């Protein structure tokens, strides 16, 4: 399973494996460290893709 | 706008835990080559003890589309509800899918799915046809009145 941002894909796998264990055994929030890593990467990627084009377009001036 | 609903039922011969974990680990598989990425936006244990999850998929086709997937897992009732819908191209068509998984008499997990396809272009076509009919009506009325004046002239 990939991610919309490739740099996050490995942290995504590291969260997914832990959550699979947590779900299969315990639940049927102990994976909070990999969750923090993954959500930080995904938040940064969302910021980049969705916001920055507008800023780089609005940065067009005599520097 | 235009709405259509279809329903189907499929029974997985497995436990609710296995089917639910499989739903959460569906890709990649040879039967779904169009999915390009999945991401977990939110996941928590609600006040009622149910797991609420919101994931974000991206898919290709004939060209790429974002999809939101909302899911609730009640472990006490061994039930699961899933809902999916595209986030972009919503003005063209909106495809929503709602599925309920339940679990012992047949010892199987029943999944009742219902998909609602709503296209919004039904009004976008009507608006252009409306402008077209207004133009044609003006032209034809002018031509007919001018012909009537011409024949009064004789
Ligand atoms: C807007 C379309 C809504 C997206 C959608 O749900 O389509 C589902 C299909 C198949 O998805 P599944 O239900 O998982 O089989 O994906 C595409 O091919 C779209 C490609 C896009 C071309």
């Amino acid at each position: 399973s990939a991610s919309f941002a490739p740099e996050c894909t490995d942290l995504k796998t590291k969260y997914d494996s832990c959550f699979n264990e947590w779900y299969s055994e315990k639940f049927l929030n102990e994976c909070s460290k990999q969750w923090y890593a993954y959500t930080t990467c995904v938040n940064a990627a969302l910021v980049k893709q969705g916001i920055k084009p507008a800023l780089d377009e609005a940065r067009e001036e005599a520097p | 706008p235009m709405v259509l609903l279809h329903k189907s039922t499929h029974i997985f011969p497995t436990d609710f835990a296995s089917v639910s974990r499989a739903f959460f680990n569906r890709y990649p598989n040879p039967y779904s080559p169009h999915v390009l990425s999945i991401d977990t936006i939110s996941r928590n244990v609600d006040q009622e003890g149910n797991l609420r999850t919101t994931r974000l998929l991206k898919k290709s086709g004939k060209t790429e589309t974002w999809i939101i997937e909302v899911s609730v897992v009640n472990p006490a009732n061994s039930t699961m509800k899933t809902y999916t819908r595209n986030l972009d191209h919503t003005g063209i068509m909106k495809v929503e899918e709602y599925t309920t998984y339940q679990f012992s008499a047949t010892s199987s997990t029943i999944a009742d799915s219902r998909v609602k396809f709503s296209s919004g272009f039904n009004m976008g076509i009507k608006s252009k046809v409306e402008d077209w009919s207004r133009t044609k009506f003006d032209e034809n009325v002018k031509k007919s009145r001018m012909g009537m004046a011409f024949v009064i002239q004789k």
